[PDB]
């Protein structure tokens, strides 16, 4: 399908499926993330350290899903990572800063779902800096 | 890996089916959502093709089938079963455009899996002053030899004013 179609569908889903709602959006993104990871070169991550898995998501997964790589990746080397997209696609004024969280839920599941397929358990949340800059926080418990 | 739309649409149908006990309610929701996407898609389409305004329902069919579908789904549905008056035609597809497989046993016999498309078609055309009815009259996911979407010209929508 054409790239724009996903955004159109996603925009309608957030409107219609409008914190249990976020849970639903995140849950859907989780099943899609699982299937997507499944089709990426998962094998190459065999014998790799956690760090490479997260780079995989920033590059391999983000390109496949948004036709671009993550703009930056940070870590505290204690299981927590912050992925930053300087111009997140699904975010099509200060009045919308509070609404932005709704448009990031599905992608959090996408990331969480992809990690699951790679054998990793995690919790993903997101926040917005100065629109359209978005930060996805991946926390791998340990 | 552009199977993102298919996977995402699949999850939406699954989620709506859990949120609504009745399938008719899902079809209704899928159609409204499709309508809303259709109003936006038409702008995007005209901006990327510059095909111009059609004049007959016959011209609309060629644009929808040979240009719109090719641009958004990479496919070219066939045009058949024209009404003598030319106010109705059918789009023939090899299979369901939005869904590849359905869960078994069948718990959603009345559910129109890709009802979103019909809403998209109606919404996009409404933006060009054409009140039309898009409807699946045949579906491979339903056991039919082909997937068929019937397009019916209802009336010309008056200008905004
Ligand atoms: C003549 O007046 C030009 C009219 C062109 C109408 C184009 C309508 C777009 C059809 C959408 C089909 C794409 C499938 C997308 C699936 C969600």
């Amino acid at each position: 399908a054409d790239t724009v179609l996903f955004e159109f569908l996603h925009t309608e889903m957030v409107a219609e499926l409008w914190k249990m709602s976020l849970s639903v959006l995140e849950g859907m993104g989780f099943r899609v993330g699982q299937a997507l990871g499944e089709r990426l070169p998962r094998e190459t991550l065999a014998f790799r350290e956690e760090l490479d898995v997260l780079k995989f998501l920033c590059k391999d997964l983000w390109v496949a899903v948004f036709q671009k790589q993550m703009d930056s990746l940070r870590t505290n080397h204690q299981g927590t990572y912050v992925l930053q997209d300087n111009s997140f696609p699904l975010l099509l004024g200060l009045q919308y800063l509070e609404e932005a969280p709704k448009f990031l839920a599905f992608t959090c599941g996408l990331l969480r779902g992809a990690l699951y397929t790679l054998g990793i358990e995690s919790v993903v949340t997101a926040s917005v800096a100065a629109l359209p800059v978005c930060k996805f926080q991946v926390v791998i418990p340990k | 890996s552009s199977e993102l739309f298919t996977l995402t649409y699949g999850a939406l149908v699954t989620q709506l089916c859990k949120d609504y006990e009745n399938d008719e309610d899902v079809n209704k929701q899928l159609d409204r959502m499709g309508y809303n996407i259709g109003v936006r898609l038409i702008e995007d389409f005209l901006a990327r093709s510059n095909v111009g305004r059609c004049h007959d329902f016959r011209e609309t069919a060629d644009v929808i089938a040979k240009v719109a579908f090719k641009m958004y789904l990479g496919i070219t549905p066939s045009i058949t079963n024209w009404s003598p008056a030319g106010d109705e035609f059918s789009l023939i597809l090899e299979n369901n455009p939005l869904v590849d497989f359905v869960e078994l046993p069948d718990n959603h016999s009345a559910l129109i899996y890709s009802n979103l498309l019909c809403g998209v078609l109606r919404g996009a055309l409404e933006m060009v002053q054409m009140a039309v009815e898009a409807k699946f009259v045949q579906d491979t996911l339903k056991g039919d030899g082909v997937t068929e979407i019937r397009m019916r010209f209802i009336r010309r929508i008056e200008d905004n004013l």
